[PDB]
């Protein structure tokens, strides 16, 4: 503990522990059975080393205590699962969830601050408040667009199918190529060409999971879909579904304003916040 | 030497696909690469002989060139040809940055002090590794899910989430794998991770580079205080 | 504010703005089956615009001059663009062909004719100001572009050297050898990407019979340097890059999966951020608060 | 503020005549309005009518409350889809009215509105460039055989479709697949020797130049102007405690 | 002009057309490609071709954008060329009694020239936009027997 070499060995051991927790996986052992034993050795050997510190620390430390306790738990679970009394595919692997966090220790030396920590704490607090404010802004806009979607876009479940499809017989062969939505109105939305007709597959008995989670059936799912679209991931396909399923003007206005507000400006607010934080780092510290 | 490196890179890039009928481990391109590697070895030997090993290594660019020379000397080993070492073959083009002092000055200014960007990249790597390991330990045992059956696949999935490409598809597949009882918590975890990655980390990169372009405050104050047509015919 | 707005430009300039808006609105109705060459209804806007542009040029040239004057109609890029647009329009009016072969001079003339809306940039001063502010940082944008081009050249050279001809797989997954995949096989047809329905045991997915071929992917390949550069440029956008990653990993081995990943780190995360930083810095410089 | 938030949450289910659940919700929407009326009446009877009128937020609240009262009056008489949509719109505006109540959210809203106002010219420039590219695209690719991504939605057969597809490309979604669809050359497509409107083949080099230039110019450069506008305005308005 | 119906009745051969592949006649297939077994095999090939053609027709009928995917091609030509292509593949024989003829191989090209772009499933292999019906591979020289241009 006294020599800096001890700190260097502890850092390398933390790196090895991170590597080991990355390696531990059922399929890794299945494809490479021998490594099943290798992961064992380090898992115990490294643990022993840290035990010394726990013994030597009696004469922030809760962090190290929790990490070493996690090491004990992981080794114990390894002992049971190598005996073949607990299935390797069991959920118990969750007990290793916090072990990789040991990686932070590797950078702890850089994390140590001897300069006036008060100012850095103030900067982080201010950044936290600003992030909270922008988060409330984003959540309010998401809720607004979610309620608008619930009211405007209903549910995307109507589809064109072969004329003679029957309930319970829904299958790949019953769908048009490509799958196309409708609106039941005679003047609004897409109309199945002759020989096909469209209705709700939910009525036929299909579950929500197989039709996909996206939609505006409820405020929760509506805001979920709004966030998904605001990520610019798949928004065009949702837009096309809306056009095929509901009036053209509704979808154009809604999606154009959604892309205008959330995608560009609100995201840029965060970059502005970080730029101001960098400016304050530029002045407050006076050197870097 | 600049012309020679340009020609070397052009020839290397000219090895386009001709046909499956004829292709051999020995070809005119291989002989050319061996010749260029010999030329680089001769250059390195002359440089070390003149400047001495300590003087030669005293500067970063010479160390980089020596590293490239070693890499391309290992590259020409017939068993290692077209291996990963081919990277070192193309890195020679970096020398061309020296053709224009304006380009070098722009690079030095815009990248600024290497400490900040180095810290940012190592932080990104560490965060990605830890999150990938955590999600692997959460999901590795889940049946019917291949995205997290091994650590490399988990890292691929997390890198994909960072890029934002097909992220909704990965999330949907994960929700399909887990039961509906557990779908909400995993969805919340993935949403939080995506939010943190997209809104902060990329913003951190933008701010770091912007501050790199920004002049020093002391230099700003110093400079501020300090401070025939078309018809000529 | 109304008086100031009405006095923003000369009366002739206001008439020209109105005329340009009318002309672009008229052109907005042009379609492959409603061509202006055969639709007299759309001819009026073109005729009026050309006549008015001609008179404007005639008035201005005798008032300022085309060259060697303290003030000239053509002394910057705006005048060059306006003269170019007028000459293109006049040539189109004089010729106005009835048959336009694909990829011919007439098609290029129409493409040039399509540049009409740019006049608003010169005519409205604020657009000129924003264009000048945008172009101020041209040198920095050029340097960043050269850096990205060098990186793309490095990666394209590596890809062409290593992966040349290795991405080709026979369209039939079942067969593994080139010579053994011949004749016909059954290929399924996409129904719905979002849907994830289960398949009954005694049913087959919709599909039809197609021949076996040893063909490369359509959207990208690494046969030559140009194709590699195009593929890397596509991967810069972060759209469709997962397909490229999967193709490389499956068809050239998993180790080469490094090659793509590093690029996405170097080119996309950092590379575009260089453009972002340059543009923001130039904006601050022009605003005057940089120092 | 909590009452306004609760009324907004009342919109969690689509208002529709067929579903019986719609009818009760409307009823619970009425009472809130009456309560809100008091909040207005109070504020206009505690103050002089002119004093209430001076504050713009009070004017907005009064207008919203009057519209809501009109909706209450209409609902008990007509009871049709029009009444339900009017009530939903009134509730949406009342929920949007929360912005003035809070401080930080108000400042951010002013930042956003000022940013769009000051970026109006840049947006007009983007629109003009997009119109030029739409004209070029309809000329070059007005008749392209449908492919992987070209379909009923993505088409260049008319100006409006070109505008929509170009906006999509600005958002970036699958632009490369559209470009490769425009890459179609024989024998995939039928060429014509005389007219471009009688053929379905695309223009290779034209497609490359068009799409590459459009994407680079719009995505990599112009949007950063909006980014800068947002940054400067957020710095201008948003300001927490200063030491 | 006598579509083969009974296997025994049939056995000039140049006037007995096939049931499905009516464009071809037994004589040429006998020339290039006991008689009871041969005619039975011919009927089995015709039945298989009918089955596959019906499958393709069912797949195509579900393509709602059937009359908009191309301004120069129509579904009927696509169906005709597909039928001719399948018949030629099962019957790889030069036709002699044609009036106008072309190589049978080009028929597949014509398919991708006139038939719509059917998107193949990407579940176990990333096609990357690869069309369902293509003929030429990577740097494969495409161009043999000749047969009637039934277009
Ligand atoms: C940090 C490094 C983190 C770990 C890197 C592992 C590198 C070693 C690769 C060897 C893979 C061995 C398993 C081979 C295999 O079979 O796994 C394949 C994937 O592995 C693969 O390529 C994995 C592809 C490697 C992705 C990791 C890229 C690291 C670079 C990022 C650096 C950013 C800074 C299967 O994937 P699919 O089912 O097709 O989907
Ligand atoms: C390529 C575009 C060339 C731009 C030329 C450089 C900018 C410039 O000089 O524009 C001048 C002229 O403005 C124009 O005409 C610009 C017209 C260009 C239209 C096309 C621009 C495309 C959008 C930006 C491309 C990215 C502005 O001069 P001014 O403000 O002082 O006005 C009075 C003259 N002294
Ligand atoms: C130094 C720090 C910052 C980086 C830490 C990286 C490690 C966490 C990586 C590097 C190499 C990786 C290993 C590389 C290769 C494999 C093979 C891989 O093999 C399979 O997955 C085969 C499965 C099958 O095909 O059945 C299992 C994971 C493993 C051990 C990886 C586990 C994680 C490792 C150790
Ligand atoms: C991160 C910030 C910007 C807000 C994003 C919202 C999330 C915090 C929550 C709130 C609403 C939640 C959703 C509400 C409802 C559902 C429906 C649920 O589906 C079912 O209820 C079906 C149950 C079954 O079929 O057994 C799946 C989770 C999901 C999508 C939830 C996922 C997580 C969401 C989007
Ligand atoms: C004063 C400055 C700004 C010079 C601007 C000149 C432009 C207006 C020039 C440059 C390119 C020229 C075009 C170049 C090529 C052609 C192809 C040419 O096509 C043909 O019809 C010839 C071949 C054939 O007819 O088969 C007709 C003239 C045209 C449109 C030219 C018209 C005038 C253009 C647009
Ligand atoms: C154009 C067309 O085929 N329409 C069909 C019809 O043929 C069929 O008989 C009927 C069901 O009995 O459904 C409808
Ligand atoms: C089509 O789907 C079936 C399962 O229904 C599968 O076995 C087959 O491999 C698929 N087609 C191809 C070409 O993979």
């Amino acid at each position: 503990i006294n020599k800096p070499w001890v700190h260097s060995l502890l850092r390398i051991c933390a790196i090895i522990s991170v590597i080991s927790v990355c390696m531990n996986t059922p399929m890794t052992f299945e494809h490479y059975p021998p490594l099943q034993y290798v992961t064992f050795t380090l898992d115990t050997l490294l643990m022993f080393l840290y035990t010394a510190e726990m013994i030597a620390k009696m004469h922030w430390c809760v962090f190290d205590g929790f990490m070493v306790f996690c090491l004990w738990v992981s080794l114990v679970l390894q002992v049971f699962e190598i005996a073949d009394i607990v299935d390797q595919m069991s959920p118990w692997g969750m007990l290793r969830i916090p072990r990789p966090l040991i990686m932070i220790r590797a950078f702890r030396i850089y994390f140590r601050f001897e300069l006036p920590r008060t100012r850095i704490t103030n900067i982080l607090k201010r950044s936290g408040e600003q992030i909270w404010s922008v988060s409330i802004f984003l959540l309010f806009f998401l809720l607004l667009y979610g309620i608008l979607g619930v009211q405007m876009f209903g549910t995307f479940t109507y589809h064109c199918v072969v004329n003679d499809t029957k309930p319970g017989n829904v299958t790949w062969n019953s769908l048009a190529i490509p799958d196309t939505h409708c609106s039941p109105e005679l003047e609004e939305g897409y109309q199945c060409p002759p020989g096909f007709k469209c209705m709700d597959l939910e009525d036929l008995g299909l579950s929500r999971q197989e039709l996909g989670y996206s939609g505006f059936n409820e405020i929760g799912t509506s805001i979920f879909t709004v966030y998904e679209a605001a990520s610019q991931e798949g928004w065009v396909f949702l837009m096309y579904r809306a056009i095929d399923s509901f009036p053209r003007w509704r979808s154009y206005f809604y999606f154009i304003t959604l892309i205008f507000f959330l995608a560009w400006l609100v995201k840029n607010v965060f970059i502005a916040v970080i730029i101001e934080t960098f400016a304050e780092i530029r002045v407050q510290f006076q050197q870097m | 030497i600049l012309s020679m490196v340009t020609v070397d890179v052009i020839v290397a890039a000219s090895n386009y696909y001709k046909g499956e009928n004829f292709r051999r481990q020995y070809d005119e391109f291989y002989l050319a690469e061996v010749a260029f590697t010999v030329l680089f070895d001769l250059e390195a030997l002359l440089k070390i002989w003149c400047l001495g090993f300590t003087g030669y290594i005293s500067s970063s660019l010479h160390k980089f060139e020596l590293l490239l020379v070693i890499g391309t000397t290992l590259h020409v080993y017939p068993d290692l040809y077209h291996s990963q070492f081919t990277y070192f073959q193309v890195l020679r083009v970096v020398r061309l940055i020296k053709i224009s002092p304006a380009l070098e000055d722009f690079v030095y200014k815009i990248f600024g002090p290497g400490k900040k960007l180095g810290s940012l990249v190592v932080f990104t790597a560490s965060l990605l590794i830890v999150m990938s390991a955590i999600s692997l330990q959460m999901f590795c045992f889940v049946e019917e899910l291949d995205r997290f059956t091994t650590f490399p696949r988990a890292f691929m999935s997390m890198f994909q989430i960072l890029t934002q490409e097909g992220w909704v598809d990965v999330m949907d597949q994960t929700l399909n794998a887990v039961g509906h009882m557990w779908a909400p918590v995993v969805a919340i975890y993935f949403i939080l991770y995506h939010l943190f990655a997209t809104l902060i980390l990329l913003s951190l990169f933008v701010a770091v580079i912007l501050d790199n372009l920004e002049l020093d405050e002391d230099l700003k104050k110093l400079k501020q205080l300090k401070q025939p047509l078309r018809l000529r015919i | 504010q109304l008086y100031d707005l009405l006095g923003l430009v000369t009366y002739l300039d206001w008439v020209m703005i109105i005329v340009t808006i009318c002309s672009c609105i008229s052109m907005m109705f042009e379609s492959p089956f409603r061509r202006v060459m055969h639709a007299p209804t759309l001819q009026i806007a073109e005729y009026v615009f050309v006549i008015f542009m001609s008179i404007e040029l005639n008035l201005k040239i005798m008032a300022d001059g085309l060259f060697f004057t303290p003030t000239a109609v053509i002394r910057d890029f705006g005048g060059v663009m306006d003269i170019f647009i007028y000459l293109v329009s006049l040539i189109f009016l004089c010729w106005m062909p009835q048959n336009v072969p694909a990829e011919s001079g007439a098609q290029l003339l129409m493409v040039l004719r399509c540049l009409r809306p740019l006049r608003i940039f010169k005519l409205v001063p604020q657009m000129r100001k924003v264009v000048r502010e945008l172009f101020s940082g041209f040198k920095e944008i050029f340097l960043v572009s050269i850096l990205l081009l060098t990186l793309m050249l490095v990666f394209a050279s590596f890809g062409v050297q290593l992966f040349a001809g290795k991405l080709a797989k026979c369209n039939d997954p079942n067969i593994i050898r080139r010579e053994d995949c011949n004749g016909i096989f059954r290929i399924n047809v996409s129904v719905s990407k979002n849907l994830n329905l289960k398949l009954r045991p005694g049913e087959k997915k919709p599909g039809f019979w197609v021949p076996r071929v040893w063909a490369n992917p359509r959207n990208f390949n690494f046969d030559n340097v140009g194709n590699a550069m195009l593929a890397l440029f596509e991967v810069l956008s972060l759209k469709g890059w997962v397909e490229v990653r999967d193709v490389i990993i499956h068809r050239v081995g998993p180790i080469h999966g490094i090659y793509i990943h590093v690029f996405v780190f170097l080119g996309c995360m950092i590379g575009l951020t260089l453009f972002v930083g340059v543009v923001i810095a130039n904006f601050n410089e022009n605003k005057g608060t940089a120092l | 503020a909590l009452l306004v938030l609760a009324q907004s949450v009342l919109l969690s289910v689509k208002w529709d005549v067929e579903d019986p659940v719609t009818v009760p919700l409307a009823t619970m929407s009425v009472v809130f309005t009456f309560i809100f009326v008091l909040e207005v009446t109070m504020k206009i009877i505690a103050m002089s009518p002119a004093g209430f009128w001076q504050s713009r937020r009070n004017r907005y609240d009064l207008l919203v409350t009057s519209l809501g009262v009109v909706w209450v009056v209409l609902h008990f008489a007509l009871l049709n889809a029009y009444t339900y949509m009017m009530g939903a719109c009134v509730i949406v505006f009342r929920f949007f009215s929360i912005c003035g109540k809070h401080v930080t959210l108000k400042m951010l809203l002013l930042t956003v509105v000022v940013s769009m106002y000051k970026s109006f010219f840049i947006i007009v420039g983007m629109f003009l460039l997009l119109l030029c590219y739409a004209f070029a695209g309809v000329v070059l690719f007005g008749t392209v055989k449908y492919g992987e991504n070209i379909n009923r939605h993505a088409n260049f057969s008319s100006a409006g479709k070109a505008i929509t597809v170009l906006f999509r490309i600005v958002t970036g979604e699958d632009w490369n697949k559209i470009m490769h669809d425009c890459m179609v050359q024989p024998p995939f497509c039928t060429p014509d020797e005389f007219t471009y409107w009688a053929t379905d083949c695309g223009n290779y080099a034209g497609a490359l130049m068009y799409f590459c230039s459009f994407y680079v110019i719009i995505a990599y450069i112009m949007l950063n102007l909006l980014v800068a506008i947002i940054v400067e305005n957020f710095s201008l308005f948003y300001s927490t405690e200063e030491d | 002009c006598f579509t083969v119906e009974n296997a025994d009745a049939v056995c000039n051969l140049s006037d007995f057309y096939l049931s499905f592949c009516n464009s071809y006649t037994l004589w040429e297939l006998f020339s290039g490609l006991t008689c009871r077994q041969c005619v039975e095999a011919y009927q089995d090939y015709d039945h298989h071709a009918q089955e596959k053609y019906e499958e393709f027709e069912s797949v195509l009928h579900k393509y709602l954008q059937s009359e908009e995917y191309s301004v120069k091609s129509c579904p009927e030509d696509c169906k005709i060329v597909y039928k001719a292509w399948l018949c030629s593949q099962y019957f790889e024989v030069t036709q002699f009694n044609c009036r106008k003829t072309i190589p049978c191989k080009q028929y597949c090209l014509e398919v991708q020239t006139r038939c719509p772009f059917i998107l193949p499933d990407n579940d176990e292999v990333i096609y990357g936009g690869l069309s369902s019906f293509i003929c030429t591979g990577l740097y494969e020289t495409f161009l043999e027997p000749e047969c009637c241009d039934v277009r």
